[PDB]
């Protein structure tokens, strides 16, 4: 029915002019309306915008030359407001167009509408989203994690193929695996930083969703390689992956940190993962048993570098140059006090508070220069580990997608989501959420964490896996 | 931890917290703090602080780049005059 | 006198590149505000920076020009505070770990003779941009925010009013040799912050500090210094205590003030700027800069003396103001009679440009002309009193001495 097809699919229909980009943009425009009322996957929807665009769209062999792409509020896209879920920057227009959008523009793809979030990425279920909340379409009563909540709910529900979101801690995979769709977040490097509104630098790297390994592999390739507009970004060639997924290579290595045994797991995960496991034993892979002594001090050290970074990063909204500015105060020190604590939501301001003592002289060397050094340490556990095995698997999640206000009460509830997502991000290693199956009507994720640019390997697995497992023909809310 | 942790925190964050936020945060803050302390076991004299691989600092040559349309540059703006942001004085 | 000054200096230098700290914007003074501007620069959402090449090997070559030990490994760091002029909310400088370190300049006293002042160290950092106010508002252009400086930092070496100015001065010649910067204080190029505490003489333990911020020309800081001291002696012997805090000067009244703000600085949350690796300076690159050196001020002074046979006072003059000695060496190369293009320089022509307000750099006589005219001296042409006729018309009007010497007969 057009919106069920991949891109695969798509594109041939596109290519022998049997469909026009118009066409498919409208398919997916229905599905929208169908569905968003129940979902609120986004912020601002531009498929209005997208239909027009779509006229003047006509060179056919453009890699993504007719495919709709939703995309996380915290990226920019000029001329239209990029949020970031937050009421300090409501009403800011995007000046400038962020290099992975450009990229994208220029492979021909339409950028269907800005995607709901976490308020500034800060969060594991969309529910700090300033404006509101994105639900799971598998339960509405039920969060689609976070912070890209709303990009992985827009693909499991097929608004859009294909997504982007930014993963500082886990951001792109725990939504991935909350919501039965594939989310990979590649090396730290891999794809620019330019026009990503900044959570924690040294820790964010957009990434993409979608429901075939194939999918993913190529949006991944587009938005891909080294620019000179980001500093961090790699000169490393980007590998034809779209090429690549579809190759098998022979006897690989799968690890099993033995500290994640000692980790509380939901017994339904447990059970997907095992299975997981013993079937990609199956299938020839060899299963091994893992140390990472480390690992477990993963969640303190990330709750330290985010938030600092996050403080620094944050600096900037200040009601000088745009955005929200308060509207009554006496001098220039209410104003910026007020604008801050009016513009900013509560998660978000937890952090800054956090990030300004983690920083300050006195506490720096106990809390952010130990926790850069704790940081070594965990990633040279994988290293290691690398040394004996080529990918390292785990559940995505320690459980089955929660309930609304379930994790609000205490913050720390929250954080305790990613215990098994920010040791990737702190080792700066790509790491992809793969759907393994669908527990008492829920999605559940397996994991697997990759060597620093093997976004191959990762992406070959999830495409071997998908053959004997076709998650997405699960689709949700009919 | 104390009232005046918060406030002392919050001034240099520029946030006029409300007195809703200061009760509320004294607590959530005071068990955060409490459950990151977790890094004193672990020994880290001899450790180096993180960061990515790089061979060369990556730099650029002295080029003028076309700046931003000043209209796009302002657009945003909260309050303009003349080409300048306006914001109350400062002494 | 009982007592002692003891000063330290911090100067912040403007580098003369083309493009800002961390992005591709123009540096140029005037005009229209907001006009050579950036999502970067503006610290706007989602902008990273990227590393000036140029202000970093002008760094290098200013930090060697300073006797400077240059690190190899030097990070920036963010530097947090909350201000209009600053868009990031940070600026990106440097903390530990600063670019060049251990470094010195040489004085030459009316007489002492000689002194030292060390530089504690040469530190790479974007500039904020520039407020302007107007009624119950203030306006903001960031034009010049991400400028590249150079920070620099004095040891407390300094004794007197006088050796403060003779620093900025040999400091500003030497970046002007170096070619790194303009460094007039006029133009904004150069600012400069003072720290003064008095002891007791020969006293090895230091006095409580002041700071006298925005003083805007080396003659200003001079005489706020030249105040100061006295006032703090004054505090001292009337049995007070001076207290530590920051000051300002009027130029108009030549006195220092206490500020009716009682506002103490903040923490500024120093960290490596996350969107940025460290800053490695192979040392092939240093060897480059230090063998590909211009010539600097202190070698210039001895050349001369040996190249021309000059005086100590005729080297200085030529040395002190840089495009005089270019003009006097263009000058004895078309006509090799140094001792007398010295003369006709100095003693006429400088004194007669002066007198229009036309700098040397643009003079109407070109070093060919001085060059001629002091050959028609030497060979006997004209006279002396001729020569100095035909000088005031040469600047008058833009002539050859021989043009003027046939026009009017001889
Ligand atoms: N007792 C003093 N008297 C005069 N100058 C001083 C004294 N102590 C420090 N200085 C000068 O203050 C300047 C800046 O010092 P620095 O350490 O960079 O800033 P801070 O001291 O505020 O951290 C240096 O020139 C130093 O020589
Ligand atoms: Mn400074
Ligand atoms: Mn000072
Ligand atoms: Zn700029």
């Amino acid at each position: 029915m057009l919106w069920k097809k991949s891109l695969s699919e798509l594109r041939e229909l596109l290519k022998r002019g049997e469909v026009s980009p118009k066409e498919v943009v409208e398919s997916f425009y229905d599905r929208y309306n169908q569905t968003e009322e129940k979902v609120k996957a986004y912020i601002t929807p531009l498929y209005g915008k997208a239909l027009k665009q779509a006229e003047s769209l006509k060179e056919r062999e453009l890699p993504l030359f007719g495919i709709p792409i939703a995309v996380k509020d915290n990226i920019l896209v000029e001329g239209e407001k990029t949020t970031c879920a937050s009421k300090i920057l409501e009403n800011f227009v995007a000046p400038y167009d962020a290099t992975v959008i450009e990229r994208l523009k220029k492979a021909g793809a339409l950028i269907v509408g800005k995607t709901n979030l976490d308020e500034f990425a800060m969060g594991s279920s969309t529910e700090y989203s300033a404006f509101f909340p994105t639900k799971n379409p598998w339960d509405l009563e039920r969060v689609p994690g976070g912070s890209s909540g709303g990009s992985a709910a827009s693909v499991a529900v097929l608004s859009a193929p294909v997504s982007l979101g930014s993963d500082t801690g886990g951001s792109i995979r725990q939504p991935a695996s909350f919501c039965g769709v594939i989310g990979i977040k590649p090396t730290y490097g891999r794809v620019s930083r330019y026009g990503l509104v900044a959570f924690a630098s040294s820790l964010d790297q957009i990434g993409v969703f979608g429901r075939r390994t194939e999918d993913v592999a190529l949006v991944l390739e587009v938005i891909s390689g080294w620019d000179e507009k980001d500093s961090t970004s790699a000169k490393v060639p980007v590998p034809e992956w779209s090429e690549e997924v579809k190759k098998e290579v022979k006897g690989l290595k799968i690890g099993l940190p033995k500290e994640f045994f000692e980790y509380e797991l939901q017994p339904q995960v447990k059970e997907a993962f095992e299975n997981f496991i013993k079937e990609l034993e199956k299938e020839g892979f060899e299963i091994k048993e893992v140390s990472l002594p480390h690992v477990k001090y993963s969640i303190p050290t990330y709750y330290i570098i985010a938030p600092s970074e996050a403080s620094s990063n944050l600096a900037r909204y200040d009601g000088v140059r745009y955005g929200y500015r308060a509207k009554e105060y006496k001098d220039i020190f209410e104003m910026y006090a007020r604008t801050r604590d009016e513009g900013f939501g509560p998660e978000v301001k937890r952090r800054i508070m956090l990030g300004t003592f983690a920083l300050s002289a006195g506490y720096y060397d106990a809390y952010y220069l130990k926790a850069q050094k704790v940081r070594r340490l965990i990633t040279n556990d994988f290293l290691k580990a690398f040394e004996e095995v080529d990918v390292i698997a785990s559940p995505t999640t320690p459980t089955l997608p929660f309930k609304f206000g379930e994790r609000l009460e205490n913050p720390i509830e929250m954080y305790l989501s990613d215990i098994l997502t920010v040791p990737a991000n702190l080792a700066g290693l790509p790491a992809i959420s793969i759907p393994i199956a669908w527990k008492d009507g829920l999605p559940v994720g397996g994991q697997l964490i990759g060597k620093h640019w093997d976004e191959t390997t990762l992406l070959q697995i999830s495409y071997l896996w998908e053959q004997k497992f076709k998650h997405y023909e699960k689709i949700p809310l009919t | 931890v104390d009232r005046e942790w918060v406030l002392k925190i919050a001034k240099l964050a520029r946030l006029e917290l409300k007195e809703e936020e200061i009760e509320v945060f004294q607590k959530q803050l005071s068990d955060i703090l409490d459950f990151i302390d977790q890094l004193k076991e672990l020994d880290t004299e001899n450790v180096e602080p993180y960061i990515q691989e790089f061979e060369e600092t990556p730099m650029r040559e002295d080029e003028p780049h076309p700046s931003l349309d000043r209209e796009k540059a302002l657009m945003n703006a909260p309050e303009r005059k003349d080409g300048f942001f306006v914001v109350p004085r400062v002494v | 006198e009982k007592y002692e000054a003891v000063i330290g200096l911090e100067i912040h230098v403007q580098m003369d590149t083309k493009t800002k700290m961390f992005c591709g914007c123009k540096v140029e003074f005037g005009a229209e505000p907001n006009t050579n501007v950036c999502p970067v620069c503006l610290g706007m959402p989602g902008a990273l920076p990227i590393v000036n090449k140029r202000a970093v090997e002008y760094a290098i070559r200013a930090s060697l020009a300073l006797n400077c030990e240059v690190h190899e490994e030097s990070v920036f760091a963010r530097k947090h505070y909350f201000y209009p002029d600053l868009p990031k909310g940070y600026q990106i400088s440097q903390y530990e770990k600063p670019l060049a370190t251990n470094g010195w300049v040489e004085l030459n006293l009316p007489n002492g003779e000689k002194k030292k002042v060390r530089i504690r160290r040469l530190h790479i950092e974007e500039d904020a941009g520039k407020n302007i106010h107007e009624g119950d508002k203030t306006l903001v252009d960031l034009n010049r925010a991400g400028t590249p400086l150079m920070e620099i930092v004095t040891e407390p070496d300094i004794r007197t009013p006088e050796e403060a100015r003779l620093f900025l001065e040999k400091l500003r010649n030497i970046m002007r040799y170096a070619g790194v910067s303009k460094a007039d204080m006029e133009k904004g190029q150069l600012r400069c912050d003072i720290n003064v505490s008095i002891r007791p003489k020969g006293s090895k333990e230091f006095g409580t500090r002041v700071e006298i911020k925005n003083v805007n020309s080396f003659r200003f800081v001079q005489k706020a210094l030249e105040y100061e001291i006295e006032r703090q002696i004054n505090v001292v012997e009337e049995g007070g205590e001076v207290v530590q805090e920051t000051r300002t000067f009027d130029p108009q009244t030549g006195k220092t003030y206490p500020m009716r703000t009682k506002e103490e600085a903040e923490d500024y949350r120093y960290f490596p700027d996350p969107d940025l690796v460290p800053l490695k300076v192979k040392k092939e690159w240093i060897e480059e800069i230090k063998k590909n050196m211009p010539e600097l001020p202190d070698q210039r002074f001895e050349r001369l003396i040996k190249e021309y046979g000059l005086s100590e006072y005729e080297a200085g003059i030529l040395v002190n103001h840089k495009e005089v000695g270019d003009f006097f060496e263009e000058a004895v190369r078309h006509f090799k009679e140094p001792k007398g293009i010295v003369n006709w320089l100095i003693n006429d022509l400088l004194g007669l440009l002066r007198d229009k307000g036309i700098s040397i750099e643009e003079s109407p006589v070109k070093p060919e002309h001085l060059a001629e005219l002091v050959k028609l001296i030497k060979e006997k042409v004209i006279s002396t009193k001729i020569g100095k006729e035909v000088i005031k018309e040469m600047v008058e009007t833009g002539k050859t001495p021989s043009q003027i010497v046939e026009e009017k007969g001889l």
